[PDB]
């Protein structure tokens, strides 16, 4: 009954990495569930194969209110083991955009969707800003383990720093801790050892380094995970390796935030920024 | 009815006189007096007008109705404890946090606090 | 019996509804388990009625003007707004009073603003002040004015509070503004709350700085008895025979001075929890006056309540209580001996808005009758907490029952008697089922005390064992 | 204390000595009642003439009105159509009060629903209430038609019915072909009869506005009958009987007489009888349309004249002798059917009764209040009987109606005493019957208190009440009485003359004091 | 002057009317009305009567004198920030936290908050 | 008749064990008494309820919305013949005043009406280490009429006893709070019976029964019961009863005379506890 959350800047493959991770865990006799906290509801499409899963926020407004909402209408097991929920979000400019996460997470506890057969619960959470309902996993102690999906680019390392700052603030209130870093590779030089440098200074560990591949592009058209498409793919074994280290990861640390210069100096030495 | 508006965005707390029970809500009184509570919808679902209300005359607290729409929005924002929900359902007593666009002014003295941020931090 | 049968009946009754209505109405029907202490997990109450389902509930104006403020006899109550609201509630509730109507009592009269289009467009505050002036010259012996607002008053944005303050200061008169617009609240319960708040904020704290009233250690105040057919007078004679002095009566046959003298009184005896628990809690927190709930329906409940009340005083009051019980014992023994054999074993379903279904169950059981169904239009979850113990196992419980639901439940259960209001009486009489009006006592009563128990037994035997109920079907048919 | 053999209800149980002592103690101790001499002085002051000038002066305060609000009449009109549910858009207290009022008057079930609009709708309007209520009512009570009225809350909000119902149909809450006529019935305009008129015009316009192309006047050889706000079942029955005895094809539009009088046979019928949608659709094909109560059917008259192209005759309410004669004459002229011998014999019997009762009736003073058409018909009948209507009150009458009634009173020597009051309530009438004592009152149950007041001044100032009108609450089954036609005229005559004779019998009953006039034969 | 007292120990906020400028301080007003602010000295040197004052009518804020004795006590309980000390010295405006036994009632509307604990937590 | 009592002293000297044993004796004589635990650690009702650390008002008010929503029956339990037991508890360490729970619990008991008429004694067990804050509130607000200070031969326990007597005399004018006596709990140190007698004479008060140490107390504590119930026939059971009779028969409620720190030092050397001190 370990619940984890995936935090990172938008566009860093976090939704796909969570889905291929989940597909990698479904085969090995584990029943897991994905909760999509990203406002755009593309975080369960490879599992469900659906064009666009109806979000809890969407169907609550059409059905009057969230009380008139049934769990069997929001929770779809497109894959038999995998359970997929899309929280959804409000329209831009209308209230707090993270309030969709609060409604969905509260709804799932109310209906008891966390009962007796879940091994892992994964939250795919927007990481550009940590506030409102996006900081809700860390603030409410919903997700004990947190993995950050980062990149060589400076904004991704800056995003990883902000999440660690928010984990420190709620370290005393809750058991939530940084479980590790996930480095998703664009075809740039000196990346894996760059993020290892980041992790070594944060007091946390790197978990894996997933490289860019073209097998994922074939999977996109299928609306399927790479694992279910081509289980013999080099990327598909890479995702098994990342999955196996997630289950057998034991150290969970309170992060150490990194200042502006100190993060900057790491970029200059590797040459990513001049 | 006397209403005291308070906000860190406001250099000074503002004191206004309001007619109780108007069809126009607390949002009416605020807009007529230039109090900048963020209003971002016309259907009462966004929750951006969340305010903290304190009844200064505790003897003169008036029973009211917490509608199902306001209640659900307060849960979605998170500003509704289970005890306050039971208090409203059984004793018809207002909760600490309210939506200004759905709050009817009563004949008492009120302190209204807002941060300038939408409900839900 | 037949708990599973009751559950299946509820399920098959709920099938006509659309999904929203079915889902909501499922929360409001229950099978009674007397072992439950918290009703809210078992059943839900105090919610909005489903649109277009023929609810029996009223509005906040009915709960304030028609229930709490109306019985007060020396005050003049103005129905502020159009004419319908005042017209339909005029003398429709039997709250008994002693006075000369139109001179010093005004209970059965209809004072209204009679709003027209220009009143809606421009407002009625100046009209309200003019009306207040007209009332004082026309009726110089009135001892106070209350302004019960109807829907357009709050809908157009009138300021009745400032008008009340100005006119009261000018004329040295008590003017109480009540914002009891019908759209506020889901039923009459919020009307009760608003009326209690108005009493607390404009009436109760007036004789605070005076001490000319000579108090007594045996001072009590009856709270929440509205003298329906004279109930409060029977309760009062029973209390005074016990050695206590009743200073106030809320609000049947009530006066403004009796309300103002309630802070001086040592103890509050609250007959109805739903309508007047708010002011009782306020008085306990402010003046330190304790309060308790009593029941004067039937001999068993009456004796239990009398002993409980006497337990709060010295031993002379207890001796007088035993004297009263001994004096009244043979009367209700004779009543039971006459009427129980005729009524033994009959099954009755009830549907009254708050307190009374639970309140009369003991009186029915004192005659060998059993209540298969108990139901409330507006009760809260505390009332259901109180009523679950008093109802038998596997009996039906309903909240805000619709007409269709009640008709189907009655058709399946087939009780020998139904107790409800005027809006169900002629529905259930055409079905060949005896019906007793449990709001107005079918223009009979009182039912409180032993004097009321005699009349209650006579009325139940009268209606249930009537020849006309065997004449319902044509002989050729 | 009660004796089990003779159990006493509140009267006269509270006349016992212990209860009297209890009430005296309560009044002396805690009520702070005014001195009884002061109360008597104030009562005697309220009797006098200077009080009447103060009472007449008031321009704002209304005391004991004699009218209701529009949605009551709208519900009554909607109840007269087959398998139709009255639906009031607004708060539920309105519907509860309407149902209680009609239940007390007719002692019959009254079916009506609301959408239970609350503070949520007070802020954001009641469109969702309309959609949910329409779907719920159609699913639950299965009507063939839903007629929508409004409360004062809806009108102040500005919620519009047409857009709400169209959006309900467009979004799949109710089928697009389901008939949902509607009308706006503000309670701050007019009275209940105005609401009846508005609802009838709404329904008629709903069914007969978009297909006028194939409508030919007189093609079905029938006469449309619009009764108006009517609370006497005998009036519907007598209109039907008079037209059926005359061989005249007719269509009674909005007749509720079946649902308001259903047999008790072990089952409950929510719907019974009523005007069919086919009759409403075929209404413009009729030869003409007659309005039984013209003075509260004005918008309906405008619609029928300007859309159905019917030359609506100028007829008064068929009350009394002359106006019943005129109604039968107009029906004969329109339908081409002669008046049969049965109606002539009935009219002759009415004249016989008038000549038999004339000596008691001659010169009796009557104070009367009621709806405009009913009041004017009653005044006309009183004039034809030789009686003097001295106080005529109509809370919901206008200046044109007052002019017509004054013209009616001018054409008879028995209307010299008569004066007409509009906008006055029953407190004004109490002052009038105190300062200018008539012999009797004619009105609804609300006059029973006025009699009470008069009895307090003394038996020689008591003005007995005669219960004709709406609502009658303290008597049973009087709603089955007939006011219209020769039958209604003779029922009214019997009531009046026997009330006079009963009053005389009561006055002359004292042994060795007045019983020299206690005659066996009268 | 209208004073609203507020404390977690008080079930309801209490509203009182007071005469401004009396030699008896806010401690006087509280004691006549039965408000249980802890008073544990007669020389004004403890911090037990520490309260939080909010000027509800922000326009009607009266200039006052922050006595050197009260200033030092407020600093001894860590309740006088440097910015508020400078505002009192230069603008003669009251700080947020005050000592009730040393606070003179002014002609305005005030909200007085206390926890039932002495100053210094 | 509503004799309200308080027991003060240094942490770890045996206030809770002495209070619960005293209270158990009082119930044996048919006295309806109540224990209110004002110690932050909230273990002063273990040996009456026998269950565990009693749920405190701070925990119940926190899980619920607030104090007034909390039920009287939820926090006030009945054990050992119905002697009522309540625990004030405390806030999180480093947050607010450590005595805030005492201020909260006493207000809740008064508002509800738990101070019913048919109670004879009410005992408060409060940590005396610091006098200030919510631990002085019973003295300041006239909550406890008479105070008994548990003290031992140690320097700290003697210093804490002098501190508590300083608090009483400060509030003596404003209320009826008075000093009832001193209870000497034994560490088996030599010449301590007369040391506490001497301190009581210096303070101007009597000395309540001196309690010798024994391992029978731990025997009843490991089973979570008072010594008097575990053995009624033991000498400690009668000794606890003897302390309780002197408490009921106590009538010397005096305003103490706090002594100077140097006087405490001087009076410690005269009994051999402190070695004689020379500045050079
Ligand atoms: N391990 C990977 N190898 C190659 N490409 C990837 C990998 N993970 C993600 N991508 C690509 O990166 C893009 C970002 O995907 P997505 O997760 O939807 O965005 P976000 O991270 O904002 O949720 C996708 O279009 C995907 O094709
Ligand atoms: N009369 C006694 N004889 C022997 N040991 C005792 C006696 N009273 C208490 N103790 C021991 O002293 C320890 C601490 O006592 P306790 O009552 O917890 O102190 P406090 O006054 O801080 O509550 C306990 O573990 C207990 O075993
Ligand atoms: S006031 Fe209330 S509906 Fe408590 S609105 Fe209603 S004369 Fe009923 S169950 Mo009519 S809460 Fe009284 C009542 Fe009970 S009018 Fe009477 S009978 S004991
Ligand atoms: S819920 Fe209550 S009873 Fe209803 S109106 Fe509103 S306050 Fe009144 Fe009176 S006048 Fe007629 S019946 Fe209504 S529609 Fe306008
Ligand atoms: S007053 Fe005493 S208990 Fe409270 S915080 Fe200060 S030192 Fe701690
Ligand atoms: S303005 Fe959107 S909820 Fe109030
Ligand atoms: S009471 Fe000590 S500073 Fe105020
Ligand atoms: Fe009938
Ligand atoms: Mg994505
Ligand atoms: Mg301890």
């Amino acid at each position: 009954m370990r619940q984890c959350a995936i935090y990172g800047k938008g566009g860093i493959g976090k939704s796909t990495t969570t889905q291929n991770l989940v597909a990698a865990l479904a085969e090995m006799g584990k029943k897991v569930m994905i909760v999509g906290c990203d406002p755009k509801a593309d975080s369960t499409r490879l599992i469900l194969h659906s064009k666009a899963q109806n979000t809890i926020m969407e169907m609550a407004a059409e059905a009057g209110t969230v009380e008139d909402l049934e769990l069997e209408d929001v929770l779809k097991a497109g894959y038999g083991g995998v359970k997929c929920v899309e929280s959804g979000g409000p329209e831009p400019g209308v209230g707090c955009a993270g309030r969709g996460v609060i409604t969905a997470i509260n709804f799932l506890e109310e209906e008891g969707a966390y009962e007796d057969d879940l091994d892992f619960v994964f939250y795919d959470v927007l990481g550009d800003v940590v506030c409102g309902g996006f900081a809700m996993p860390i603030r409410e102690n919903k997700a004990q383990e947190i993995y950050i999906v980062c990149s060589g680019e400076m904004m991704a390392m800056y995003a990883a720093n902000n999440i660690s700052k928010g984990i420190v603030k709620y370290a005393n209130s809750g058991s939530v801790r940084l479980g590790g870093l996930i480095c998703n590779s664009r075809n740039t030089d000196r990346e894996d050892e760059l993020i290892i440098a980041l992790a070594n200074k944060l007091g946390t560990q790197m978990i894996h380094f997933v490289p860019r591949d073209n097998v994922v592009q074939r999977a996109e058209i299928r609306r399927m995970t790479v694992i279910e498409y081509d289980p013999k793919a080099k990327q598909a074994d890479e995702y098994r390796a990342l999955a196996r280290k997630v289950v057998d990861n034991k150290l969970l640390v309170i992060p150490n935030p990194i200042t502006m210069d100190e993060l900057e100096e790491l970029l200059m030495e590797f040459g990513i920024m001049e | 009815a006397t209403i005291y508006f308070s906000s860190p965005l406001m250099p000074h707390n503002k004191k206004v006189q309001a007619v109780a029970g108007k069809r126009s809500t607390l949002l009416g009184v605020a807009q007529e007096n230039g109090v900048k509570i963020p209003f971002e919808c016309q259907d009462g679902n966004c929750g951006s007008c969340l305010v903290k209300i304190t009844h200064l005359d505790g003897e003169r607290i008036k029973g009211m109705l917490l509608t199902d729409k306001e209640r659900n929005v307060l849960k979605s924002v998170g500003k509704l404890p289970k005890s306050e929900e039971e208090r409203a359902a059984v004793r018809d007593l207002p909760p600490t946090y309210r939506l200004a666009c759905q709050t009817i002014v009563t004949d008492e003295d009120l302190l209204v606090e807002f941060t300038g941020e939408p409900g839900g931090a | 019996m037949s708990r599973e049968e009751v559950e299946s009946l509820i399920q098959e009754v709920l099938e006509v509804y659309p999904e929203k209505a079915r889902k909501d109405r499922n929360k409001h029907l229950a099978v009674n388990d007397p072992a439950v202490t918290q009703s809210k997990k078992c059943i839900i109450s105090n919610k909005k009625s489903q649109p277009g389902l023929m609810t029996i509930r009223g509005c906040a104006y009915a709960g304030s003007k028609g229930v709490v403020w109306g019985p007060i006899k020396d005050m003049i109550h103005i129905s502020h707004g159009p004419v319908g609201c005042g017209q339909y509630s005029r003398a429709g509730r039997r709250n008994y009073y002693i006075g000369t109507t139109g001179v010093n009592a005004f209970v059965t009269m209809n004072f209204t603003s009679d709003f027209q289009e220009k009143d809606i467009v421009f407002g009625g505050d100046k009209k309200l002040a003019k009306l207040i002036d007209e009332v004082e010259t026309l009726f110089p012996l009135n001892k106070g004015i209350s302004v019960q607002s109807e829907c357009p008053i709050g809908l157009i944005g009138d300021d009745i509070e400032s008008v009340s303050k100005v006119k009261g200061a000018e004329l040295s008169k008590t003017i109480v503004p009540v914002r009891c617009e019908g759209f506020r609240g889901v039923s009459q319960s919020l009307g009760h709350h608003i009326a209690n708040d108005a009493v607390r904020d404009w009436v109760l704290g007036k004789r605070d700085e005076d001490t000319t009233f000579a108090s007594t250690p045996y001072d009590v105040a009856i709270i929440g008895d509205y003298n329906i057919g004279g109930d409060a007078w029977s309760s009062r004679i029973l209390l005074e025979e016990m050695g206590l002095r009743c200073v106030a009566q809320w609000s049947g046959d009530g006066s403004i001075s009796e309300i103002e003298l309630t802070p001086k009184v040592k103890l509050n005896l609250v007959h109805c929890y739903r309508s007047m628990n708010y002011i009782s809690r306020h008085m306990e927190e402010k003046y330190g006056i304790p309060w308790m709930e009593y029941n004067f329906f039937g001999p068993t409940k009456t004796i239990e309540s009398l002993r409980a009340i006497a337990a709060k005083f010295d031993e002379s009051i207890q001796k007088k209580c035993e004297e009263v019980i001994a004096k009244y014992k043979p009367e209700w023994e004779a009543v039971v001996a006459k009427y129980r054999p005729r009524l033994e074993g009959k099954r009755v379903m009830l549907y009254i808005g708050g307190l009374r279904p639970r309140h009369v169950i003991g009186a029915y059981e004192d005659l060998g009758m059993e209540v298969v169904g108990t139901g409330y239009e507006f009760a809260h979850n505390d009332d259901y907490d109180r009523t679950m113990k008093e109802m038998g196992d596997s009996t039906l419980l309903y909240d805000d029952v619709t007409g269709y639901e009640f008709e189907e439940f009655v058709k399946r259960i087939k009780p020998d008697l139904i107790g409800s209001g005027i809006k169900e009486k002629f529905i259930f009489q055409k079905m060949g089922i005896p019906f007793r009006e449990m709001h107005s006592w079918d223009y009979s009563g009182p039912y409180h005390g032993f004097d009321g128990f005699a009349i209650f037994a006579r009325d139940m035997d009268m209606t249930l064992n009537n020849p006309c109920w065997k004449k319902l079907q044509a002989p050729w048919e | 204390s009660q004796q089990v053999d003779k159990i006493k209800a509140s009267y006269p149980l509270f006349l016992d000595q212990d209860y009297k002592d209890m009430l005296a103690k309560k009044r002396d101790g805690f009520e702070e009642k005014y001195p009884q001499d002061k109360i008597d002085e104030v009562f005697q002051w309220t009797t006098t003439k200077e009080y009447q000038e103060l009472n007449f002066q008031r321009e704002a305060l209304t005391v004991n009105p004699a009218k209701a609000c529009q949605p009551l009449g709208a519900v009554l009109c909607a109840l007269g159509f087959e398998k139709t549910m009255p639906y009031v858009h607004g708060s539920q207290g309105c519907v509860a009060y309407f149902r209680s009022y009609f239940n007390r008057h007719f002692r019959e079930p009254v079916s009506c629903v609301s959408d239970s609009m609350t503070e949520d709708a007070a802020v954001f309007g009641g469109q969702q209430n309309m959609k949910d209520g329409l779907q719920n009512c159609k699913a639950t009570y299965k009507p063939d038609m839903i007629a929508v009225s409004t409360t004062c809350m809806a009108e102040v909000i500005g919620d519009d019915l047409n857009a709400f119902i169209n959006n309900s149909k467009k979004e799949g809450f109710i089928p697009d072909e389901f008939p949902v006529p509607f009308a706006h019935t503000p309670s701050f305009v007019g009275s209940h009869v105005t609401g009846w008129d508005n609802m009838f015009e709404g329904i008629a316009r709903y069914f007969t506005l978009k297909s006028m192309d194939d409508k030919v006047v007189g093609s079905n050889k029938k006469i449309n009958i619009v009764p108006g706000f009517e609370t006497y079942l005998g009036n519907f029955r007598v209109i039907k009987r008079m037209l059926s005895e005359m061989g005249v094809g007719y269509s009674l539009l909005s007749d509720p007489e079946e649902v308001l009088d259903t047999p008790a046979d072990g089952q409950f019928r929510m719907y019974a009888g009523g005007t069919t949608q086919e009759e409403m659709k075929d209404a413009p094909n009729a030869l003409n349309t007659v309005l039984l109560q013209p003075w509260h059917l004005e918008k309906t008259k405008k619609f029928v004249e300007g859309t159905w192209k019917h030359e609506v005759p100028k007829l008064n309410i068929p009350m009394g002798l002359d106006w019943t004669d005129e109604f039968l004459m107009k029906v004969s002229e329109i339908s081409g059917q002669p008046i049969p011998a049965s109606l002539t014999k009935e009219r002759g019997r009415l004249v016989d009764m008038m000549t038999d009762s004339h000596t008691w009736l001659h010169g009796k003073r009557f104070a009367l209040w009621g709806d405009p058409d009913f009041v004017m018909g009653l005044v006309k009948f009183l004039l034809e009987l030789g009686c003097e209507p001295v106080h005529i009150l109509c809370h919901n009458g206008n200046k044109r109606w007052k002019k017509a009634v004054d013209a009616i009173l001018a054409a008879s020597p028995y209307g010299k005493n008569a004066t007409v009051y509009i906008g006055k309530d029953l407190w004004h009438l109490r002052s009038l019957v105190f300062t200018d004592k008539p012999d009797f009152m004619i009105g609804n149950s609300y006059g029973k208190f006025i009699q009470r007041d008069t009895l307090h001044k003394g038996k020689e100032f008591e003005v007995p009440l005669i219960r004709i009108g709406f609502p009658i609450f303290d008597r049973h089954h009087l709603h089955r009485s007939t006011t219209l036609g020769y039958e209604g005229a003779m029922q009214i005559l019997t009531t009046l003359v026997n009330s006079i004779l009963e009053r005389l019998d009561e006055e002359t009953r004292g042994m060795q004091a007045t019983d020299y006039n206690h005659d066996l034969v009268r």
